[PDB]
């Protein structure tokens, strides 16, 4: 499977 | 990068280690789809919104009360219902005896739950508790009021999509 990695909201 | 995926849960939106769809755009953290996963899958992965179709549900039911919850979940309408309302919030649970919300509904999709569904009836009676909340605890002409409304006409469409054979009473 594909994954992507983004930043969290804060 | 997977661009051809979005960046942000379908679910709860927010970013942060995503699993993508291989048959939509959509994303989802692991705990976010339903039903949830564990970890990351091998090989290739469909979204429930996007696959073909004894405790608990029979498996028909699964797959389909899975699909039409998921299909609430990922609504952005549905964003005031995925929680219960804060305990601190003024009058609620004075007025709201019954609460439901989306959390609970998925928890309860698994039959390992000791309140878990053994009917799409009763899926669908617990939804139309959220609405009913939602309708008697918020002015109609409120924000919150209208995405209720709205989103229960797109609950009814799915309903009749996904179990056409059957008509859920009021
Ligand atoms: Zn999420
Ligand atoms: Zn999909």
């Amino acid at each position: 499977a594909r994954t992507k990695q983004t930043a969290r909201k804060s | 990068p997977h661009m051809e995926n979005e960046d942000f849960c379908a679910v709860c939106l927010n970013g942060g280690e995503l699993l993508c769809c291989d048959r939509c755009p959509k994303v989802f953290h692991l705990s976010c789809h339903v039903p949830a996963l564990t970890s990351f899958p091998g090989g290739e992965w469909v979204c429930t919104l996007c696959r073909s179709l004894s405790p608990g549900l029979s498996m028909y039911d699964q797959k389909k009360c899975e699909k039409l919850v998921l299909s609430l979940c990922c609504n952005n309408l549905s964003l005031p219902f995925h929680e219960p309302v804060s305990p601190l919030a003024r009058h609620y649970y004075q007025i709201i005896k019954r609460p439901m919300d989306l959390s609970t509904i998925r928890r309860k999709l698994q039959k390992k739950d000791p309140a878990h569904y053994t009917t799409p009836e009763e899926v669908v009676s617990d939804v139309r508790l959220m609405f009913w909340n939602c309708a008697k605890f918020n002015y109609p002409d409120s924000e919150v009021a209208e995405a209720g409304r709205s989103l229960e006409n797109f609950f009814e469409g799915w309903l009749k999509e996904i179990y056409p054979e059957k008509r859920f009473a009021q």
